[PDB]
């Protein structure tokens, strides 16, 4: 992509496209689909400890940003473009997991219901680190609670996964640039 | 409903009719008597530091453009074109010398003036009086140590007087620390609660912390963590509560400089705050230097709240009686190392942001309490705020305002709702003053 | 709108203004004059049989906790904390000795009393009057053969008198059968209809069955199936219609014990009902034993409906003028074999539950009829309920109430809306009684 | 709000209170004084050409069935069953001799008569007066060259008189071209704007085109493309503006026969329009033949708009003060080759349909302008429509109506809002006439 | 999963996870995807008879439950936990299909529009019955009718499929625990 | 499918089913998934020029219809059944792309956010043109803008793809019959 010609495309997005158009490995796309489907299953059933143990690397950065709305022509205002809804290391994810599992988390009674839909999976090995797997995928996340509360989240996820303990591929980075600026879902207290 | 006569808040602020959280007619009346009358938070110097820098902000349900002028001042204007009323600015922040309307192309300056009209000569000739077509300007814009507030009512007290006795408590952190910066952009989330539900909670609700936040206290390993599940009461002298004439109030929890921050920031923060406190002893005295490094949960009336030291900064933007748009910024001390500022900002959002695990604990409490205000059998019921009544003082030799010398109570609810009722039943500032001439006596009865 | 003077229902209940299904001001007025005044269905003994068992229920737009007391009685309370109004119970059913608020931890007993307040001694001292802080209690709670109803108005008639002439028809199935059980949990679905649309349909609408339910009749192979597409009229003497002073009414379809159930249950049911009928002949007489095994489509005013024998049990919970939350339970006879009860319950949900194929036939009818009540040219139009007028009787030697001796008519619409109008135009029960002193004469005119 | 006294539109239509785009009480009042009083677009002959053909249409918030009668006339009826108010017809178009209600099976004729009632003899006997139970009929239905309009008010002027001075401008294309056809079905999209926002834009807003539609002008390569980004002003004599007594008005852009159509249709269209113009010179004169092939942006008061030559035909169906359902048809000249008609229709939808790239340019402008009308500080603000005031004429020897002899101005806004205010403050047509006896003098002041 | 440690996980959910983490067969996942995509296509075009003939086994149990909201700590109240929105054998599904196809089903005119999105497909052969295929998948089901009525359903489906007539794999059990307690979709009259 | 028996099924829908039930080629389904996922990625990042260059054939017909609601029993009224929301050749798509990229498209500032979810992919070679690939897929398209505007589109897509320049498979026809008659999304200004 020439971003001088395709004027709406960001440098970051053009770079990410490039990594998937090159070496397409069908087997890798399939492995990635399995990995993400199993991860989503563990999260949907609220097996948060299993998710940490089986899916999340010790060196993880788990990050979801919210980007301030700026003019397309803006070129002078250079203050913090985004805030971090999440920007968690492993210990910080563990804190969030303990918070979910705490029997005095009143918001979790009656039990929440989660349903995740993972689509558009793409996978490519890193060029320089042949043990680093780039995986892109989109998620629709449906959360239902308390009779008539229904919140639906939509996002693209840029992941890096790497083989860890026992040779199991685990998440070492997730980056989400959340597409809605003002959340209409009461909170973003879900693991995208 | 006749707002002149209707007792929505009982004498001494001891109770409020539950309908105040649900009644849409009252919400409409608040747009006039609360939001169009009082000081509302806009932005911070740190977010619009250079000439031409601007942000958009809500003031009640209205949207304004807040712009740094060439002369270093700040002016604010309705985000509405003076021609046929289109929204002028569709972004949240930027830098510009003016704003052009996307409908018919009218161009307004950063100073609000109508500067250009397409084909003016050919179309309007000399008949268009542009001098009378400037953007509708917010009458009053003032700063409290970099924090910029606006007021639509020219008759309002200066911001400093409006803060009343609360200013004394805020000054050590806002002024004597060397100054604060607001770290943007804010998180933004809609909740299904009345704006008064989180406003009252931040102004004076220490009681809820151990129970509501039991899971966050237990999981996060913060400094106030001994309270999880009401396992322990804060000792005597652990803090105090205050309130003021114009409604602002706060709780003070002595020494809690690391606030809600997880154990990963506690040692660094407690070292930093303690070091600055030792310097401030010599400048502002021991008590005030201690207040600097004490956790303040404060609401600046009506709908701006904060947790100092935790660094949480909130605007509860009203949408309707059961809908509020929550803006969450981080505050940091300017002279903190940049890496600490960055981690503090992330921690503010981690705990109280859109995915703030502490903030999530409050969701059901504030949403259901608000929504119940619409339910038939609850409208005329009384919400209670009588804890500590009869033990508040005024005019104390050390701590100013109406003060409850205990960490947990409802002193600040009472002052908040006393001011609220005086505004709701008044047509202007003069009437509010008349309704408030014995404000502290009313609060300290029995 | 002046509800004292406005003729919303014409003389003899012959017509109603279409606006009654759409007007939000009238809906608000109904919260007061219908829902806060009348008996509303809560639960059944079978759902809260043991001490400590509780469920939540709606009463109008209010939510209540309904709890089995240690002494075997049932008490009901607003699901609202007496402190700052948070919703106390967030689940639908359970067993507990009390309920603790998740905001500040106040603990209420199953008997509604405020039993504990965190750190009461340290915070309130002896100043908190807990005896005056019990949950807001539903004034009246009574049982009709295990079916538990509540009323906010202490002045209401006893439930039995309120059922009036309808009680005689319900007794064979509700009492003389040995008793019914309610099989929960209910299905719950929101429809975009006024609560009166399904209430009027269940109270007295046999006319719609052949046409509205043509596809369900043809596909399901049930006992009333000869009617599909109006292919056949029920013969003379196939049934009757009734209505009563306080608004309750029903249709009676002789012998239709298998009701809407598909052919897979017909032989078993017709055998079971016939066997019990033969026993009941000796106890309550032939006519009443026949009523036991006859299909009753009934509304207990205002918003509880049922189909006996089919076993469908409905609450039309009001949300706004065009929104209703439909709760669907199954009723079974206690002495049925357990396997039959299970299949009957599934069949109730199969036909009339959230995915009830019969119930789906009614959707557009009730939603559009309600929504049209908001449309400008229809607000002042007249909904007709004149079928069978001038042929109803009162004081019959065999069948009590205002009775139309025909299977299909609008007798029960007329009595339903006569009571509705008398309530809407009255400030209390005494005024309703005064407005109802010639109720049956009005219904049997011409 | 007192609509008799409240000045919503200032003298000469020079400004309007912004609240008119947001106030729900006023919207309700418009249902009565605008939509129930005035002529509203229903359909075209070409969409219901044969006996039995019908369509559904909105008239304000009401829905009607519009049916071709056996005698070739058209009658329209409320889409509401006369029994218990269910919506009769659930489709948008078809052919039938009658309509049967899906609730209780009542059958109405295409002529609105109640023709059949299931089991009438057995149920109602001879007591049902079907002659009095016909569908509620739209009192007035008239045609303007195949374009069918309806009016609920029997007292309205004939459609032709109602069009007033606008008829003269429409006739060359609507009549003298040999006739137009409406190509259905329409696109249908909901926008979050008040119906007056697009109505005012189509009636008289040429000013917005170069700026609002800069991207569409630049990208589409149409005939008005020199205007992109206000790069060029239309020369003197490029067109004119007009308005009329009953509110209808339009802009005229000389010779713009290819309108908004992309360059792919320009040569074909400019050839076709020019050829017919040369024929029409001899029949209706040079000026009127030129008007035929000139681009007219017109609103037929209150909520029907069109762009002739572009072929765009719009209904702005009101839902609430900030919600409008936009119906978009294509108009074509009957004697165009069929392949050209097909491509013209697709091009109408390409530019102004549900995914119309031109129409999308207008979205934010109309939505935010409408929504700002609800905001507290903007309600009492003044929307300006003073461009060209003091230069309009009436009674011109060539161009009838109140006319601004310039392509760009706000003449048609003024006449639109003058009629609007006269209706809003009047209880009936007689009062509107009294309020309009000096309509043109008011518009041409100064 | 240890459900004593992962306190939010039900015994049932932990059991279902276990069956998919074991023998992963990529070919089976692909067959399952085809099977479910073709089933969804038949349903979307309202070919309900074809769906019965080609997709549904004679011994089918087709079940959708709605579970009453109970306290997470609840341990005493032991009455019916759920009701059956659907609990259909083949003949009962046939009744529902005939109801859909009946020309006097007024609600079906004008014709409804269905669009189904099937994701997160997992497949595993049964351990004891080597002819029984377990398939898990999530569905978003969009139903549009009457101009402006739009209802969107979200669910996880636990299926068992088995080879029947002509060797064609057909549905012998579908179990859905519907995640929203109070439906906001007018009804649940759709085949999930 | 016998549409005389399956009364709700259209002749068109029955024909489309038939083309996918015949020769199932797993490799083709995989190629189609990659093709559509990459297309969706380019669109999501607003690389509209790249989309045209890499995904759209010179002979394309890109068509989205809206069908008037008619009685299921209707047999006499025979006027235009549908209108074209889109019916674009390559040059017309190019016009729309230029409109998106124009710096005076005010509606595109601040920048829009798109997230697409592509599911239910089926692929079959044409019987008569062995170089014509039929691809069916469903899309959920999420568009977020201006803080709190969120519009979600749902559709089934009937595509034909053919090898063009450099042997790259490109879209030669997309047909969508939009399932919602009255749009509740402000407009349909998105590329389905
Ligand atoms: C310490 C956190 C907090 C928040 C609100 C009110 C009081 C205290
Ligand atoms: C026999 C089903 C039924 C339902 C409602 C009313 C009457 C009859
Ligand atoms: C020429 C397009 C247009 C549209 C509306 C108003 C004026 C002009
Ligand atoms: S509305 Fe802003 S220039 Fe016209
Ligand atoms: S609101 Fe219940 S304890 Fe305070
Ligand atoms: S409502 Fe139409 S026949 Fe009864
Ligand atoms: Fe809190
Ligand atoms: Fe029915
Ligand atoms: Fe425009």
């Amino acid at each position: 992509i020439n971003i001088q010609e395709d004027k709406l495309v960001s440098a970051h997005d053009a770079e990410e496209i490039l990594r998937f158009f090159n070496c397409h490995d069908s087997a890798l796309q399939q492995e990635a689909t399995t990995l993400l489907t199993q991860e989503a299953h563990l999260l949907d059933i609220q097996a948060y400890r299993a998710w940490l143990e089986h899916c999340v690397g010790s060196e993880v950065q788990y990050q979801v940003i919210s980007r301030e709305l700026r003019a397309a022509s803006e070129r002078r205002y250079k203050l913090n473009e985004a805030m971090n809804v999440y920007n968690e290391n492993f210990q910080q994810l563990k804190v969030r997991v303990e918070h979910q599992l705490d029997p005095q988390n009143w918001g979790n009674s009656p039990k929440l219901r989660f349903t995740r839909f993972i689509t558009n999976v793409q996978a490519a090995m890193d060029v320089n680190d042949k043990e680093l797997l780039h995986i892109r995928s989109n998620v629709i996340l449906h959360r239902a609670r308390r009779g008539n509360q229904v919140d639906v989240f939509y996002a693209a996820r840029e992941d890096k996964w790497k083989r860890g303990e026992g040779g199991v591929r685990k998440l070492v980075q997730r980056f989400v640039d959340y597409p809605e600026r003002i959340l209409q879902t009461h909170n973003l207290m879900v693991f995208l | 409903m006749n707002y002149n006569n209707k007792i929505l808040v009982s004498e001494s602020g001891l109770s409020q009719k539950h309908l105040i959280h649900g009644d849409e007619e009252l919400f409409q009346h608040e747009l006039k008597t609360i939001f169009a009358r009082n000081w509302l938070f806009l932005t911070h110097d740190s977010l619009i530091p250079a000439p031409g820098d601007y942000v958009t902000a809500k003031m009640g349900i209205d949207e304004v453009i807040v712009s740094r002028q060439n002369d270093g001042s700040i002016r604010a204007f309705l985000n509405v074109c003076r021609h046929r009323g289109k929204t002028l600015v569709s972004v949240e922040a930027g830098n510009a010398k003016g704003f052009v309307c996307s409908y018919h192309g009218w161009g307004f300056g950063s100073n609000g003036e109508l500067q250009s009209v397409p084909f003016e000569k050919d179309l309007y000739g000399e008949s268009l009086n542009k001098k009378c077509l400037g953007l509708k300007e917010v009458a009053r814009v003032e700063s409290f140590h970099g924090f910029i507030y606006g007021c639509f009512d020219q008759e309002a007290p200066p911001l400093m007087d409006y803060l009343g006795d609360a200013a004394w408590y805020l000054e050590p952190m806002f002024k004597h620390s060397g100054g604060l910066e607001l770290v943007g952009p804010p998180g933004k989330v809609v909740i299904k609660a009345n704006w008064k539900a989180p406003a009252e909670n931040f102004v004076g609700d220490a009681y809820h912390v151990g129970w509501t936040h039991a899971s966050s206290l237990r999981s996060g390993e913060s400094i106030f963590s001994s309270l999880a599940g009401n396992a322990a009461l804060p000792p005597e002298g652990a803090g105090l509560q205050m309130t003021s004439k114009y409604g602002s109030g706060m709780g003070v929890l002595w020494d809690g400089y690391s606030g809600v921050h997880s154990a990963d920031l506690v040692p660094e923060l407690m070292a930093f705050g303690g070091a600055k406190q030792e310097r401030l002893n010599k400048e502002i005295g021991d008590v005030r230097a201690r207040i600097y490094r004490s956790h303040l949960n404060c609401t600046v009336f009506p709908n701006n709240s904060m947790l100092t030291c935790s660094g949480v900064f909130k605007v509860w933007n009203p949408i309707d009686a059961n809908t509020t748009e929550v803006w969450t910024y981080a505050i940091v001390e300017k002279d903190m190392p940049e890496d600490l500022k960055r981690r503090l900002a992330d921690s503010v959002q981690r705990t109280f942001g859109p995915a703030g695990f502490w903030e999530s604990d409050d969701n059901d409490n504030m949403e259901t309490a608000s929504q119940n205000g619409k339910k038939y059998q609850s409208r005329d019921s009384d919400l209670l705020s009588n804890l500590g009544f009869g033990e508040d003082v005024y005019g104390d030799a050390v701590y100013p305002g109406v003060v409850g010398k205990s960490a947990i109570g409802e002193t600040s609810y009472r002052g908040f709702y006393r001011a609220y009722q005086a505004h709701v039943s008044s047509s202007n500032w003069a009437e509010f003053e008349h309704a408030s001439s014995t404000w502290h006596t009313e609060l300290t009865k029995t």
